[PDB]
């Protein structure tokens, strides 16, 4: 009888609006980058929870090359984690143009990109043991006290070129920083809160 | 050495081009315009289906013109009864990322796949009454984007590994592999006789393969960008395909040639899904905008400008009997058009 | 996939008892349950029904407002409570699992049952024949007549055919005309035009000896036809 | 090397493909038009069925 | 009591100079509001909960201008009533004030609802809002309209015309009077209730919610400037709204504080009459600036 | 308007020349 079929459909609908209420708070994230980057330092899944909200991380590595055909599935991700090796120099170039293939890529012009460069300690230990020659450290950013400023100028130059290649609109914004931790999850939480707060204003016409 | 190994390559390339031009002649535009065109048609939605949770990626019709299967990024397969608009089964997928789904001709099995690199087979007529995993197809180093049931026991899958594969459900082992593609392949269609099947790759090349012989027979390179969708003409001697460069192209297997093109200056977005009607007169193609445009397969005229989806359409299909056409978009909405 | 019944026995008239059936091998939550009573030397008759999730419950007009039914999904056991028992109440009680959707096979499986002993204006159908002497080897055909047409405007009828072996649990052969059920040979076929419905058998085997029951599913007050038995 | 084998397989594939059996495009177009016009009255898309005879409605 | 040495309250110059600006504010009032409604209807992807409240506020503003302005200017040009000596005049006399009072109720409460919605989204950082009108929002707007209509009900009735005879002239004049014990209680508290419901309850509620939203938001270089800009324009909208509607209640409050008359004559009446017509223009210009402010702050609405 | 006794001419005339509210 059609009544029993309708009851079954209603039960299936109720079950559908019982896992979807647990999926709107997942706050999924996408992680991608070069092979030499510290992916394990921070399809593969990782489970971690901070401040009464869970996080879902997507470490896609089972795809051949070009990354531009399956990336359209990630159109509705809150944020994208982009990781490169700062201590490396020869492969920094196509890593920079790798970022170009994401920032300007279609179906991807609405999601922010979080830069998570590592190997700052390696860069410092290498320095201690063409556009770089002409440059100055911006006064807007204040380095922490007791920090060797031989690498500070290089880090500031890297930040400046990252911002320059990022800004080359306002619907999606890059957050370039450095890291080498227990506060990684806290930083990711703050970054997600910031991007969601920015996204809320896009609908409020504020 | 290798120096002698490319000369005959473009030698036979020029041979192919010259033979194609010799067999070609004045186009069919002056022939098709003789008959009265169908003209603009008004087509209205009949079942404003609701119930889906996330973006819809692919769908397929069963042998009967009533049952449907739909896939989405939420990791769940829903079987829809079109006539009464109620869910028949709800299959919770292990992997949330799926991009294709299919319905077996016998209606007993349902297949799906995606970024998990594994094709999952589900049995609908199990004695226990709950849909369960029948067999998982391994041995894929790239994402699977299109799968179609050759029969109740043989399946064909298109992967992202610049190749296509044929699998047997009973043994679970690969039968034949088609490695002639030099670019990422995502579109796969099968002829009504279940003897030949075409596939279009990202290299703007569509080629014909054999079920048992297992090498490419003909190759078409009339496109300019990635091929998103491909479909067979009802007759079986021709097929049509779409691309991201906003044009639809029709090819003939016997002629081994480009056979006219469908495009307009008013649309820039590429085609996502391509399907013919029962008689093949009307070609229905999706687009990345909010309106779906159908074309006359013989006149290239704008037959319909049907819209109603808040997002881009990602899947389209026409019933076997040609009674209705169902389309799905990224807004978790499915529409039935008569 | 099996059903086991408990309880039963000898109950004094006017007493109260609870009947519990255990289900295993299949998902009880997604399967609806029916209770069917079989009077000795008489035909079957529906008693009560419970839907999936306990959202819809029906009772027969004979036992309306007297018996209650409940289900327990976590421990996959069905509960039936007996309030008042009379001379006509004692019979063979069976539990049936059914699922309702397109392409489904309702009343596919039938329970073993338990033994119970004691100290209108609805649809109905009758079959003229009750028993015919036929030998194995040739085709056997029967006919049934329904007072009201079962051809729903949706497109399909709702006639079900059942098999009852002597001393064995009932089984389903044809849930709808022109589509065969699972687990039965292809020699069984049925046809109808909405008024007169017939069942044809290609060949008769020894294991096919039993009682034939006709079933309607258009109106939920299910009424079963008088049993027709075949003997060799 | 892999390049030599790939080249030989490629040239073999075009060797088997080049000959084929191709017909004039006009004949194929005429056959397609005849097939399309043969089923003109059968396709519901061109001529919608009446609501009485339509299973949908 | 009785007469006074001088009569009349308006001046000939003020009647004409304000009339053209009253027509000027009218013509810009309709096109600005009608544009906002037409984009929401035609763009076809603006059907959202936040936009539904904006559309309701804009539509409520539209019915305010198209009703209050044509009748207010006519009364100032000629000290009369449009119909006179007709039964339809009494019905029109009992309909326009009711529609205006309902219009104020929805628009004021829509501002409270908008502040509630804005604060909730900022506080609920784990909620991404998208396409479609929520059931909560859908039930809120209809309840918002119904409550304003219910509260505007005890203004439509009891608003009747009563003649007068004095100075050898007969005029058809329209006011409101109390004919029951409930009306007498409501009449003596009408100004306090209107001021309380339009200033006491909305201003404090929208101020604390906006302050809480701003404080929670501020609880790293190119984003702070955007946060300051939106915070400033959100508070500025409240500031102009309070300033615009102040003269309407200020004149009515002075009626019960500084008025039984002791030879005040037109010195007190004309000043309050003058600010009554000035204020209603100020309230209207607040309605006119409300939609164009959204266009200026963000670029999502086109024309 | 909220003046009492409907007697004084000044309030009635003011209401006649005042906007409605």
């Amino acid at each position: 009888e059609d009544k029993a079929a309708a009851e079954r459909s209603k039960m299936i609908d109720k079950n559908l609006r019982e896992d979807g209420e647990k999926a709107r708070r997942t706050l999924r994230l996408l992680l991608l980058g070069a092979d030499n980057s510290g992916k394990s330092t921070i399809i593969f899944e990782t489970k971690f929870q901070v401040d009464k909200v869970n996080f879902h991380m997507f470490d896609v590595g089972g795809q051949r090359d070009e990354r531009r055909k399956w990336i359209q599935c990630f159109n509705d991700v809150t944020a994208i984690i982009f990781v490169v090796d700062s201590s490396d120099y020869n492969r920094l170039q196509e890593a920079l143009n790798d970022f170009k293939s994401i920032w300007n890529n279609r179906w991807l012009r609405t999601i922010s990109v979080i830069l998570f460069l590592n190997k700052q300690d390696l860069l410092a230990e290498k320095v201690l043991a063409p556009e770089f020659a002409r440059y100055t450290t911006p006064e807007d950013a204040t380095p922490e006290p007791g920090e060797d400023p031989r690498v500070t100028r290089a880090k500031y130059f890297i930040r400046k070129e990252f911002v320059d290649i990022s800004t080359a609109d306002g619907r999606h914004i890059c957050y370039p920083h450095f890291t080498c931790d227990t506060e990684n999850a806290r930083r990711i939480f703050n970054d997600c809160k910031d991007i969601i707060l920015q996204m809320n204003l896009r609908e409020y016409n504020l | 050495e290798l120096d002698q190994l490319r000369q005959e390559a473009e030698q036979l390339k020029n041979q192919i081009r010259d033979a194609r031009k010799a067999c070609a002649d004045a186009t069919l535009s002056q022939i098709t315009n003789n008959i009265d065109p169908v003209g603009r048609i008004q087509m209205r939605t009949r079942r404003t289906l609701r119930g889906h949770l996330a973006k819809i990626y692919a769908m397929h019709w069963g042998t009967d013109s009533r049952l449907l299967v739909s896939a989405s990024q939420d990791g769940k397969l829903i079987i829809w009864d079109s006539y009464t608009t109620n869910k028949v089964h709800a299959i919770p997928l292990r992997s949330s990322w799926v991009m294709t789904c299919a319905y077996a001709p016998s209606g007993n099995y349902v297949a799906c796949g995606g970024l998990d690199n594994i094709c999952s087979i589900y049995n609908l007529k199990t004695r226990e009454g709950n849909v369960r995993v029948s067999r998982e197809l391994a041995g894929h180093t790239g994402y699977l984007s299109c799968c179609r049931f050759l029969d109740d026991n043989q399946i064909v899958t298109s992967s992202g590994d610049t190749t296509c594969a044929l699998w047997d459900i009973e043994t679970g082992q690969q039968t034949t592999t088609f490695t002639g593609h030099t670019g990422d392949v995502m579109s796969l269609s099968l002829a009504p006789d279940t003897r030949l099947f075409v596939s279009g790759a990202c290299d703007a090349s569509a080629k014909l393969w054999d079920v048992r012989e297992g090498m490419c027979r003909q190759t078409f390179t009339g496109h300019e960008s990635d091929i998103n969708a491909i479909c067979f003409f009802p007759n079986g001697n021709a097929f049509a395909t779409g691309s991201d460069d906003a044009t639809c192209r029709l090819f003939d297997l016997r002629a081994d040639q480009e056979l006219m093109t469908y495009s307009h200056d008013n649309i820039i977005c590429g085609i996502t899904s391509v399907s013919f009607s029962k008689s093949g007169r009307l070609l229905l193609a999706g687009y990345d905008d909010f309106n779906c445009n159908v074309w006359d397969a013989l006149k290239a005229d704008r037959a319909g400008v049907l819209a109603g989806h808040d997002n881009r359409v990602s899947c389209l299909g026409v019933t076997d009997d040609g009674m209705a056409v169902a389309t799905g978009s990224w807004d978790s909405f499915l529409k039935i058009w008569n | 996939v099996q059903l086991v019944e408990s309880g039963g026995g000898l109950v004094q008239p006017g007493g109260s008892r609870k009947l519990s059936c255990s289900a295993s091998g299949f998902a009880f939550s997604s399967f609806g349950m029916h209770w069917v009573r079989q009077a000795p030397e008489k035909g079957l008759e529906w008693v009560a029904y419970i839907s999936s999730g306990s959202g819809t419950i029906y009772y027969a007009d004979t036992v309306k407002g007297r018996f209650t039914i409940s289900r327990d999904d976590p421990k996959n056991t069905l509960f039936l409570q007996m309030t008042s028992l009379r001379s006509e109440d004692t019979a063979m009680y069976y539990c049936v699992r059914s699922i309702y959707y397109y392409g489904s096979s309702p009343f596919d499986f039938w329970g073993q049952g338990t033994t119970l002993t004691v100290s209108s204006a609805d649809i109905v159908m009758t079959q003229a024949t009750s028993s015919v002497p036929v030998t194995p080897g040739e085709s056997v055909s029967i006919s049934c007549r329904s007072s009201k047409s079962l051809l729903h405007s949706n497109g399909n009828t709702y006639l079900y055919w059942f098999l009852q072996r002597p001393g064995q649990s009932p089984q389903l052969l044809i849930y709808r005309m022109s589509n065969l059920a699972s687990g039965v040979p292809d020699r069984f076929s049925g046809s109808g035009s909405g008024t007169a419905f017939t069942l044809t058998i290609s060949r008769l085997e020894a294991e096919d000896v039993g009682v034939y029951y006709c079933m309607q599913h258009l109106e939920y007050p299910l009424t079963f036809g008088a049993g027709t038995k075949l003997e060799l | 090397t892999a390049s030599i084998a790939q080249a030989r397989k490629l040239v073999e594939q075009l060797k088997m493909e080049a000959n084929i059996d191709r017909i004039k495009v006009s004949k194929a177009a005429a056959d397609l038009m005849a097939y399309c016009e043969a089923h003109a009255k059968e396709d519901p898309l061109l001529t919608p069925v009446p609501a009485s005879e339509n299973p949908f409605r | 009591h009785n007469y006074c040495p001088q009569q009349t309250k308006i001046t000939s110059a003020f009647k004409y100079i304000n009339t053209v600006i009253s027509c000027t504010i009218f013509i810009v009032g309709m096109v600005g509001n009608a544009t906002l409604l037409r984009i929401i209807y035609q763009n076809k992807c603006m059907r959202n909960g936040p936009n539904a409240l904006i559309a309701s506020l804009a539509l409520g503003d539209l019915i305010y201008v198209v009703i209050d302005l044509p009748i207010n200017v006519f009364k100032l040009l000629a000290g009369r009533w449009p119909f006179d000596h007709n039964d339809f005049g009494v019905f029109l006399c009992k309909l326009f004030p009711f529609l205006q009072k309902s219009s104020v109720g929805i628009t004021v409460l829509n501002l409270c609802a908008l502040s509630v919605d804005r604060y909730r989204a900022v506080a609920s950082w784990s909620r991404v809002q998208g396409i479609g009108i929520p059931l909560v929002t859908a039930i809120e707007i209809v309840s918002i309209w119904i409550l304003s209509f219910i509260l505007a009900i005890p203004e439509a009735i009891g608003f009747v015309m009563v003649p007068f005879e004095y100075r050898g002239e007969q005029h058809k004049t329209c006011m409101l009077n109390a004919t029951s014990k409930f009306m007498e209680f409501y009449q003596d508290v009408k100004d306090w209730w209107l001021f309380g419901f339009y200033f006491c309850m909305p201003l404090v509620c929208t101020a604390i919610f906006y302050t809480l939203m701003t404080c929670e938001m501020l609880n790293l270089s190119e984003h702070l400037k955007q946060r300051r800009e939106v915070a400033k324009t959100v508070f500025c909208l409240v500031v102009i709204f309070a300033l615009c509607w102040f003269p309407l209640h200020l004149s009515r409050i002075l009626k019960k504080t500084v008025y039984e008359m002791d030879k005040n004559r037109c010195e007190l009446l004309s000043f309050l009459l003058l600010m009554d017509y000035i204020g209603i223009n100020l309230a209207t210009m607040n309605s006119c600036i409300n939609p164009i402010a959204l266009y200026f702050v963000s670029k999502k609405f086109k024309n | 308007c909220s003046c009492s006794s409907l007697m004084d001419k000044e309030c009635v005339y003011f209401c006649h020349l005042d906007i409605i509210w």
